[PDB]
């Protein structure tokens, strides 16, 4: 199998070769010919997740790798993985692609996928006074919309026909 | 056997009445969860263990490798969604005065510490400490990955952190449009006169509803500490996020029919014509195995989604703005709720309005003079004995019969039970 | 702006599609082909390779009806809540907030849509605030005089009662104020002047 091998500091016992895990897997070997312990651990892996602001403004695409510290692959390490390929800028602004962990990356301005931490909307510190109240003066009648599903598309299926075909 | 309750008998006569002469303030706690644990699967990890023939394999069967994890994917995203159509009920966030002086009233334990470098309250400090080669780095060698949130803690505690700014600055002004500024002792008013009572009892017993209010939030730090099992809902969906996780990768040891369950050991003692034969036995059971994942994880997702959804409508019905419904918002006379964060969830704190001390009188229905039927406007007709008083109706009041509470509306021959009395007319 | 609509739309064409994809895998057999097991085979052999494919089916028909089940607790968790909000918004004015439209509900207007529904909530949101001076009650004679309906507010100068939501100042007088108890306990009465007509 794959994995890496480097040395354990386990107690193995001199009637136990043999080293598995709480999933019944092979954590750890003894070298017949050397007579030692080796600590087998799986090779390096992760995931790869594609940022893409879409194929209608640009090509560029940002890479965010899951599980690296950028070291086991404009670099940027969140605490989701490696982002390489975005630029961390400090203003915040609305989240546009969610990357994780109060990171969103957009496609702003010379045009580039810029990174930033999320913003959770504007401050508005309200005065509070003893004897302080605010009366509305006018009215604003708005009129919004709910989009609520009601049905979905009934379907019947046939059980001699999708199975044997003919 | 279980007793159901102490058996209590209330009479119940014609003429008997019972209005309570104290209130007492009761803040409750509510849990539910919010949100979920992100998983994350991988096809070419947890069917094959590191074996490079039996990708090639995998790739034969259907589409069993890209559904699941588009599956896992919406489940994801459902628990981002949770988290933001709950705790972002709010486009501004709101802070509060640097003075703190609310009428009495101490919002220490709910409001945000800046002493702490964690911007969390008192009352969020219990909460992240109970509902808590390692097991977190065994499930992620064989595929099975935990995926971080999008929202923080931080920010999810900001985001409790304007939601209680402006229901203590400006009311339920600040979910329907603009937050309109309002004396605190000018809010709890407001809020008293939405269940009956009038606000003549908190502007004369401001004092007393702040202290009950001040040793009502002081319990709750000890409650929820002093019970064996308090946020046990919270525990409970990550325990069972903790179990299928085990219970899943105690099944890559499991063989279904073949020789042994490490793949890296059919290749090495059989050729390649058995080996197909018994490899379909380790990849077809391990493909329903993760199957039974998703599957469960839909269901369990559809749980969390009623909850999530449950919760939004308890901070926009109970936090912004009170409400009449009862049993929804606490146990009683609903005034305030304050959202307090948790890990993969939210603390209700509803304050309630339960009566006490009542004492009986004599009622009537209406009362007659000068000829003409006397209903009451707004309360109820009492009568400690010898004389009638008109009083209000969750609230004992006595005040003299004027003709300014009273509406004259038929005789005294229709109405069954009236007492005869002297209307005072100003 | 119809994305919720479109979502059950693609959710049941995703399914649609990832159940006849499966009809050309080989889940284990030679071929994916029936007519090809039957005729380049034999009898016996034929039976266990025909027996690979019928099972890999009948676990992906399983797999949709599964799917269509938790789907659809999903559509009726909105159809209960589409159902709610058309009797508590369109039979009535409700007074949960959130619940029909952001701000005051006033009415709510029904209209059909594909595989949905969609309302339009008529919603009451304030504008235009101002700052003024509030008190609890008011001194005039020895007894303290509370808002029965209302907002004491000031001007700088002169003290009004004014509409707890829209601005509409009316002179104090003892049509709208009654009293309860002395100048004593009420804590941040100011003095003033009560009307009687
Ligand atoms: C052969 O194996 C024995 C046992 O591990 C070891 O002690 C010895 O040094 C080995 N010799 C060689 C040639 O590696
Ligand atoms: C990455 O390595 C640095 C080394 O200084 C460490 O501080 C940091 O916590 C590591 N991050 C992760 C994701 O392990
Ligand atoms: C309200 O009065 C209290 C006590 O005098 C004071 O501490 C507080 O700052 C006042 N608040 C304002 C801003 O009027
Ligand atoms: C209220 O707002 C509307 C719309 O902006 C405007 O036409 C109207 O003049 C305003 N009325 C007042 C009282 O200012
Ligand atoms: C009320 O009056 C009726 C008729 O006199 C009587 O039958 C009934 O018991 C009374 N109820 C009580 C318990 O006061
Ligand atoms: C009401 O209850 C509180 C708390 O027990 C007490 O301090 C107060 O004296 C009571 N008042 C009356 C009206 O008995
Ligand atoms: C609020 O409660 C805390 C904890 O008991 C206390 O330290 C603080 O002094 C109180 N503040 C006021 C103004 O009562
Ligand atoms: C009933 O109330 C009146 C007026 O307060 C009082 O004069 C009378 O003594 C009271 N009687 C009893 C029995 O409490
Ligand atoms: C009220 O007065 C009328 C007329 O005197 C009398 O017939 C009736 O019985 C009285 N009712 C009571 C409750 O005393
Ligand atoms: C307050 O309102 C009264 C009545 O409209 C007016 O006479 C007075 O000048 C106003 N004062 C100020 C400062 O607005
Ligand atoms: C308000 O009236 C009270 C009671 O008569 C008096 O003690 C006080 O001086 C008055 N204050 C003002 C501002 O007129």
């Amino acid at each position: 199998g794959t994995g890496v091998l480097t040395e354990s500091n386990k107690k193995f016992l001199p009637f136990q070769q043999f080293g598995r895990d709480i999933a019944d897997t092979t954590d750890a070997v003894r070298d017949p010919q050397t007579l030692e312990i080796l600590d087998i651990t799986p090779c390096s892996f992760g995931g790869v997740s594609v940022i893409t602001p879409g194929t209608n403004t640009s090509n560029q695409v940002a890479v965010l790798y899951q599980g690296v510290n950028c070291t086991e692959v404009n670099v940027f390490q969140t605490r989701a993985g490696c982002l390489i390929g975005a630029e961390y800028v400090n203003n915040s602004y609305e989240c546009d692609i969610p990357i994780g962990a109060g990171i969103c990356a957009s496609y702003q301005t010379s045009q580039s996928i810029i990174a930033y931490t999320m913003s959770l909307g504007a401050e508005n510190s309200v005065a509070y006074s003893n004897n302080s109240i605010a009366i509305p003066t006018n009215f604003t009648i708005s009129v919004t919309t709910e989009i609520l599903p009601v049905s979905m598309t009934k379907t019947s299926v046939d059980c001699t026909m999708y199975i044997c075909g003919d | 056997t279980m007793s159901l309750g102490a058996e209590n008998s209330v009479a119940y006569s014609n003429n008997s009445i019972a209005i309570p002469t104290n209130f007492t303030i009761s803040v409750t706690t509510e849990i539910l969860p919010v949100s979920m644990t992100k998983t994350s699967v991988d096809c070419t990890m947890y069917i094959c263990g590191d074996s490079t023939e039996c990708s090639n394999l995998l790739l034969q069967y259907g589409s069993f490798c890209t559904q699941l994890k588009r599956a896992l994917t919406g489940i994801a995203v459902e628990q981002d969604k949770n988290t933001q159509e709950v705790f972002a009920q709010v486009k501004q966030i709101y802070k509060t005065p640097p003075i703190k002086y609310f009428g009495g009233f101490n919002f220490s334990q709910i409001l945000p510490d800046p002493s702490k470098p964690s911007k969390r309250s008192p009352i969020e400090d219990l909460l992240f400490n109970k509902v808590t080669r390692d097991l977190i780095c065994a499930q992620k060698f064989k595929g099975l990955t935990v995926l971080p949130p999008l929202l923080t803690d931080e920010m999810i505690a900001q985001y409790t952190s304007a939601l209680l700014a402006g229901t203590i600055t400006s009311g339920w002004t600040f979910g329907a449009g603009p937050a309109l500024q309002i004396p605190f002792p000018m809010q709890m008013a407001y809020r008293f006169n939405g269940i009956g009572v009038t606000q003549n009892v908190l502007y004369e017993n401001q004092k007393l509803i702040a202290n009950q209010f001040n040793s009502a939030i002081g319990k709750i730090q000890d409650s929820l500490s002093s019970t064996p099992s308090a946020l046990g809902k919270l525990q409970d969906v990550v325990n069972h996020n903790a179990q299928a996780l085990n219970t899943l990768v105690k099944q890559l040891s499991s063989k279904f029919g073949a020789i042994s369950s490490v793949l890296n050991d059919i290749f090495s003692r059989l050729d390649p014509p058995e080996a197909e034969v018994q490899i379909d036995r380790l990849i077809t059971g391990r493909l329903q195995s993760l199957q039974t994942y998703v599957t469960q994880q839909l269901i369990r997702a559809a749980e969390i989604r009623a909850s999530a959804n449950l919760a939004a409508t308890k901070m926009s019905e109970c936090v912004l703005g009170q409400s009449k419904r009862v049993d929804f918002c606490g146990k009683g006379y609903h005034l305030m709720s304050f959202p307090q964060s948790a890990p993969h969830g939210v603390v209700f704190l509803h304050v309630t309005y339960v009566p006490a001390q009542e004492k009986n009188f004599t009622t009537a229905p209406a009362i007659c003079h000068d000829g003409k039927a006397h209903f009451p406007r707004e309360g109820v007709f009492v009568s400690n004995g010898t004389h009638w008083f008109v009083t209000q109706r969750n609230f004992y009041e006595p005040q003299i019969i004027t003709t300014d509470n009273t509406f004259v509306s038929g005789n005294c021959d229709v109405v069954i039970g009236i007492v005869n009395n002297t209307v005072y007319d100003p």
